[PDB]
């Protein structure tokens, strides 16, 4: 049919949309991650939000995905983590269900990405030496 | 044809007017320097060429911040000190007539009263010398503050002497300083600099005379938010200080009375020798020439042929009607009638003596229900200060008469801080910017 | 070294007259000349830089013209404070050198 | 507000060494190249050299190479000029001058120090 | 004329210098953006400075300009924002003047940059799939 | 002062320890923040 | 399960008499002692 | 040699347990020479 | 994020299908009362 361009669904309006459709609103979620006794609890909350944001940014940086919302990696996808093909992941599922399925296969992938990024850095240093 | 694309620049030198919390830096005191970062031995000033900024001393949030911080420090210096709740008792007072001058008759009251001891079931009959301003008759008297609130005795070891304080901004904020001499605090300043923070400003608490302040580099400076509005205070800054010598010559004696477990009240035992009024001295010729300079500068605003008259304060509290200050622990209130008493028409070693009254019950800031008791200071006290400015107020100013009347004013310490922060402002850096360039990603 | 010759070496003129001082360079100086004024027992002051731009705070009577090897400093209306030594200085190549010096005196 | 202040006058014997200080106020010391110049009694100005206060780079007149040295201290905003092996031809008034330094090249000597008199004689 | 190299003007010394000349000292400004009742206000100020710095860094990252002081983008310059050519911008104006002129055309450019960066990320992901 | 007073009276008032609070030492571990 | 990483080949300078940990522990213990006594009865009337 | 009991300052008591511990701050950044050129 | 259940007839527990994310909640008055909830919100459909 005919169309009149894209639309804005809000901070988490794409939560119910498919993973492929939800990947088109990454910046919308990314923007809103940063913004006498009661002056302490609010300060604690702001500091905690800062630490969580910096933890995410540090993870992305040490995976080689600094400043990227979608980042390809050299780590192959072990089939043990998931056996579903792309036809039934990006067009027939939500990110919440994917997280529910994969939350028990998270830290190993993070470590593999960290080691792969370190190896890539060493290989690039060796290459530039020539 | 232009083929221009957005380009993002980070680190751009652009700033916007902003309000933030500055912090104290400095090289027992009321003005706590133990919670202040050390001042750098080599402060760095970056002189911004071609930069013309906008300044307004009368809307500077730095003055409000300094007022709040000074009040907070004053409150915190009194928390770990004795609260003289038991002192509110009936006082049997007689006149102190032993070796007193004609100007000190009835100024000191020898008051005997019962007082608590370290033991809850015992009482002691003690006596003290109070000031006439500090007591009110109910031969029976009571302290002036009793029907308002209890007074907290200032801790004797804490010193009231002003210490310089530097107000420095956090990261991402810059303090802009106006280097333009002859600048009257408002408008465009073309000569500007960026400083990590200001010169050391001493929090001098005074009324009707700015003491131990900065001096104008070129000439006497007249500053006002609205000179044509008589309701706005006029800040005068001198280019040459006027030496003022203030003394209490009574050889005061301090005695400790144990009013409870670990609680001591410091009473005035007996003045050793003659009793005579505390006072201040100001050079007559220096004051006359300073007033001539002030008249010259005021004629620029109020006409070249107007008559400039200096008169007494209209009236009000003792704090505002008199030059109130602190000199070596004791709180002086001086009758500045020999200073602002003259008329000026367009066309030796003697000195002016200002009598002064000492007070112990102090309401330092314009507050009700929060009073402080100043312990007596042992021995004669003498101190020397620079009068560097004035806080004046114009009387009326209708078109009926061509004579302009100025009278001393004060009370609000925000004006005192404004006289030192007039050439300073705070801005927040906006490093991000977007511009068009032929470059494309 | 590049030689700068200034003429006249000595000049006498009255108030309100016009004085022109010529500075000649052996080699080429596109616009990199400065005109300086020095008084007895005092450091020189910058009158002209770039050979055609008046220094800030200088009276408008002063003016400069010329490029390359020929330069002229013109004072349209003399004043009692304008009678002093005048120098021309080039900075196109090392070493920088100053002119011989032109002294202007009231007649 | 830009001012340059130098050390006091000096009298030296031939073959000695003399130090001339030049401190600055009113501007960023590392923001302009600093020239050192001399003038003999009754003669014209003669350009000794100049120095970059920021990077410390110096350029001296070729005739002075190996005899006059230049340094700068940023902590206290001064340039030091060391003149060694003085003679009776070196007597005169030494000046330190700030350069306008537009475009990172010499333009003009706008701010001048009050100068220091160095006298060399047996 | 002759020259003896570059010079240092200070933290904001290039504020009065032209935009082209002021772009030569970006790092100087960038470096200084990070550095019982008064222990709270101090901590609040430090936290606020951290949040402002991280907001700026997050904006730069989601625009694809992570770790860059001068960053070209794919967003074209709409002529409505400014009709001035380069000759009267980079050599005859200061960044403060540009800021006062363009401060009312800011957020739209930020959103356009965010959407463009998301589109670029998706396009790169598609390209690397082949 | 057969008449006596508590030793601390001429120095300061004394705070009674709350009876339910225990004085028994408990092990404690002193741990550094991130980056230390 | 506290984790200890045994640093091979690492030789480090130690000084028990300049350790700031002791000062911090003293200050913290004094602070805890003071905090444990604030919400308790002040025996001012006992001075009889 | 005569030795007598002492104490009073509890800092000594804490020092007897913290004698084998110290605190350091990690300096992750470093610069080295290497053949590679950007 | 504060997730708000827009489902009327919802009894406070279980799956809510109609959901929103609010910047934060509506104005709640801290009314201190017993045996009768006063000046509170009303059910949209029926007694709950
Ligand atoms: C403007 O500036 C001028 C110059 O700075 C100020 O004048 C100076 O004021 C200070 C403080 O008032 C004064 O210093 C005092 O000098 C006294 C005489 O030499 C000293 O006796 C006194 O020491 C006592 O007070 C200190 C705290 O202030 C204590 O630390 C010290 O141990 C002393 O305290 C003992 O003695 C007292 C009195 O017997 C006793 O009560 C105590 O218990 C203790 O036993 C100070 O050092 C300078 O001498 C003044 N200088 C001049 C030239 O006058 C002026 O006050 C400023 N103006 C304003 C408005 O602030
Ligand atoms: C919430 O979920 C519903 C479905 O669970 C989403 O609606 C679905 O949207 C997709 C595309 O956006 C539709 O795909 C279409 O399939 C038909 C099949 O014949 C095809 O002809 C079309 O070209 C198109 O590919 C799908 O039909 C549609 N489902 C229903 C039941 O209508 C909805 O988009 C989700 N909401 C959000 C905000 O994502
Ligand atoms: C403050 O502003 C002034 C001008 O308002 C700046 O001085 C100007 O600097 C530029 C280059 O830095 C000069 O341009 C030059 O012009 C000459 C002759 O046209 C040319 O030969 C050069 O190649 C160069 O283009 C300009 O003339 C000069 N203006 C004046 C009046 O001297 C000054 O640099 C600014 N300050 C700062 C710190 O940026
Ligand atoms: C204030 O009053 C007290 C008490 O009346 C005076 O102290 C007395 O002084 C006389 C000598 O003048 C002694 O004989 C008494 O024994 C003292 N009595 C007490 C209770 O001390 C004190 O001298 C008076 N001081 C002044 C300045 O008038
Ligand atoms: C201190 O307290 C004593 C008593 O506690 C006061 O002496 C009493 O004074 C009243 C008059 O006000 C008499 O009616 C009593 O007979 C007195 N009793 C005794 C034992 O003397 C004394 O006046 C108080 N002192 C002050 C300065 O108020
Ligand atoms: C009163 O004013 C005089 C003159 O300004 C002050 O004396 C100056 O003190 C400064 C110290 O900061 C010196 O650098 C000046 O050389 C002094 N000038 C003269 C003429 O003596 C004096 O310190 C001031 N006194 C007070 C108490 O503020
Ligand atoms: C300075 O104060 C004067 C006096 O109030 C201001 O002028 C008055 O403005 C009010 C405003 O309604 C008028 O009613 C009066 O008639 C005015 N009086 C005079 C004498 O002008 C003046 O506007 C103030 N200046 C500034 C810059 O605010
Ligand atoms: C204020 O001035 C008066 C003079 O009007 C001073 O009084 C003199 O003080 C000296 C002290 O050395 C005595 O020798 C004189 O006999 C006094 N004369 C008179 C007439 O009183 C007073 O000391 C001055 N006080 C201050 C603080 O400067
Ligand atoms: C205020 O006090 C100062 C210092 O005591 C006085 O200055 C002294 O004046 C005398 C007489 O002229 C000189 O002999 C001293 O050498 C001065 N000392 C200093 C340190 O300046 C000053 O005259 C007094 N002023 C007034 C108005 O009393
Ligand atoms: C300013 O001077 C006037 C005039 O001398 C003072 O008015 C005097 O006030 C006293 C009260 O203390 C009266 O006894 C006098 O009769 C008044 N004088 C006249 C001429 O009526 C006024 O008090 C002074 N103001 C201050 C603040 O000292
Ligand atoms: C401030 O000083 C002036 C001058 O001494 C006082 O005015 C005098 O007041 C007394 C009243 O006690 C009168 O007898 C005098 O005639 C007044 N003299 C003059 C010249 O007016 C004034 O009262 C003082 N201020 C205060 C608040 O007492
Ligand atoms: C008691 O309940 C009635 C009915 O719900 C309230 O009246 C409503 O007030 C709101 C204001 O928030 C209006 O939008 C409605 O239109 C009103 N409805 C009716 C039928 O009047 C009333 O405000 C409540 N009172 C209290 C004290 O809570
Ligand atoms: C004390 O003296 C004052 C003034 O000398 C007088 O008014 C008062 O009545 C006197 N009080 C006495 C003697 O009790
Ligand atoms: C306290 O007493 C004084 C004088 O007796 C009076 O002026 C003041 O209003 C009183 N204050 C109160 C709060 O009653
Ligand atoms: C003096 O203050 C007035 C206040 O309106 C201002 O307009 C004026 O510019 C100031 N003076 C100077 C020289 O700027
Ligand atoms: C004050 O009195 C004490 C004690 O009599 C004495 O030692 C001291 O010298 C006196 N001071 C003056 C200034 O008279
Ligand atoms: C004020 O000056 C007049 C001079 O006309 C004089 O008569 C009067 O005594 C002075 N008053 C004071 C308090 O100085
Ligand atoms: C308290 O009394 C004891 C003995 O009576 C004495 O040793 C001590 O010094 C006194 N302390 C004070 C502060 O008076
Ligand atoms: C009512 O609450 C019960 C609690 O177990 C829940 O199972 C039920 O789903 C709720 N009602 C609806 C309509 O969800």
């Amino acid at each position: 049919a005919v169309g009149i361009g894209a639309v804005f669904l809000g901070f988490l309006g794409a939560a119910g949309s498919t993973m492929g459709a939800a990947s088109m609103t990454l910046t919308v979620q990314a923007r809103n991650l940063l913004s006498t006794v009661w002056g302490i609890k609010q300060l604690q909350a702001r500091v905690l939000a800062v630490e969580r944001y910096l933890r995410d940014q540090q993870l992305l940086g040490i995976w080689g995905c600094s400043g990227k919302l979608i980042c390809c990696t050299n780590v192959p996808w072990n089939s043990s983590w998931s056996n579903r093909n792309l036809s039934e992941i990006w067009d027939n599922m939500t990110w919440l269900q994917w997280d529910k399925e994969i939350s028990n296969y998270t830290q190993i992938i993070y470590g593999l990405l960290e080691e792969s990024q370190n190896q890539q850095e060493k290989n690039e240093q060796d290459l530039l030496a020539l | 044809a232009e083929n221009l694309w957005v380009t993002v620049y980070y680190g751009v030198p652009v700033w916007k007017d902003a309000e933030t919390t500055l912090f104290c830096a400095s090289d027992h005191n009321v003005w706590a320097t133990h919670a202040c970062v050390p001042t750098d031995p080599n402060p760095q000033e970056i002189h911004l060429e071609n930069v013309t900024e906008e300044f307004n001393m009368w809307k500077n949030n730095m003055v409000e911040q300094m007022h709040t911080d000074i009040i907070s420090l004053w409150d915190q210096s009194l928390k770990p000190c004795v609260k003289l709740t038991p002192l509110c008792v009936t006082l049997q007072c007689t006149n102190v007539t032993n070796n007193i001058t004609d100007d000190m008759r009835g100024e000191l009251k020898n008051c005997s009263f019962n007082m608590t001891t370290e033991l809850r079931d015992k009482k002691q009959k003690v006596y003290s010398l109070f000031y006439r301003l500090d007591v009110v008759q109910i031969k029976e008297y009571r302290l002036i503050n009793c029907n308002t609130s209890a007074c907290t005795q200032a801790c004797p070891k804490v010193s009231f002497e002003p210490i310089p304080i530097h107000y420095c901004a956090p990261a991402g904020f810059a303090i802009l300083k106006c280097k333009d001499k002859k600048f009257n605090g408002t408008g465009p300043c073309p000569s500007v600099s960026t400083v990590q923070c200001t010169h050391g400003i001493k929090p001098v608490v005074s009324t009707q005379l700015l003491l131990n302040g900065s001096l104008a580099e070129e000439e006497v400076m007249i500053r006002s938010e609205n000179i044509t509005n008589n309701a706005k205070n006029i800040l005068v800054q001198f280019n040459t200080p006027v030496q003022i010598n203030c003394t209490r010559p009574n050889n005061n004696t301090r005695k400790s009375i144990r009013i409870g477990p670990g609680q001591a009240f410091y009473a005035t035992g007996d003045i050793i020798g003659d009793i005579r009024q505390a006072h201040c001295n100001v050079s007559k010729a220096t004051w006359n020439e300073t007033l001539g300079k002030v008249v010259k500068q005021l004629r620029k605003h109020f006409g070249n042929n107007t008559i400039i008259r200096f008169a007494n304060s209209s009236g009000g509290d003792l704090e505002v009607t008199t030059h109130s200050f602190n000199c070596g622990g004791e709180f002086f209130y001086c009758n500045t009638s020999g200073l602002f008493n003259s008329t000026w028409i367009s066309n030796s070693n003697d000195s002016i003596t200002l009598p002064c009254r000492i007070k112990q019950i102090i309401n330092m800031w314009q507050r009700i229900g929060q009073c402080m008791y100043a312990p007596p200071i042992q021995g004669v006290i003498r101190c020397v200060s620079n009068i560097t400015g004035l806080i004046l107020t114009r009387d009326g100013g209708s078109t009926n008469s061509t004579t302009e009347t100025f009278r001393p004013g004060g009370g609000d310490m925000r004006d005192n801080w404004r006289s030192e922060l007039y050439k300073y402002k705070v801005v927040k850096i906006e490093p991000l910017g977007v511009a068009p360039t032929r470059c494309k990603r | 070294d590049i030689q700068l010759t200034q003429s006249p070496s000595f000049l006498s003129a009255s108030v309100g007259d016009k004085v022109t001082i010529t500075c000649r360079a052996s080699q080429g100086v596109r616009n990199e000349l400065a005109w300086y004024q020095q008084k007895p027992g005092k450091a020189p002051n910058l009158l002209i830089y770039y050979a055609s731009t008046l220094q800030s705070g200088v009276p408008s009577r002063f003016s400069a013209t010329g490029s390359g090897t020929h330069f002229t400093l013109t004072v349209s209306s003399l004043q009692p404070e304008d009678f002093a030594t005048y120098f021309c200085q080039h900075m196109s190549s090392y070493p920088l050198t100053f002119g011989g010096g032109t002294k202007v005196e009231i007649k | 507000q830009e001012v340059l202040v130098q050390s006091g006058a000096e009298v030296k014997k031939p073959g000695a060494s003399v130090k001339v200080s030049c401190r600055a106020f009113g501007y960023t010391f590392t923001g302009n190249a600093l020239h050192w110049v001399r003038q003999a009694p009754g003669q014209g100005l003669e350009w000794l050299g100049w120095i970059n206060p920021h990077s410390g780079d110096t350029t001296t007149s070729q005739k002075f190479q190996g005899r006059v040295y230049m340094t700068r201290d940023k902590s206290i905003n001064t340039a030091f000029l060391d003149v060694t092996r003085l003679t009776s031809d070196d007597t005169g008034i030494y000046y330190c001058a700030r350069d306008k330094y537009y475009g990172n090249e010499a333009v003009g000597m706008d701010v001048w120090g009050q100068g220091t008199s160095v006298t060399v004689s047996s």
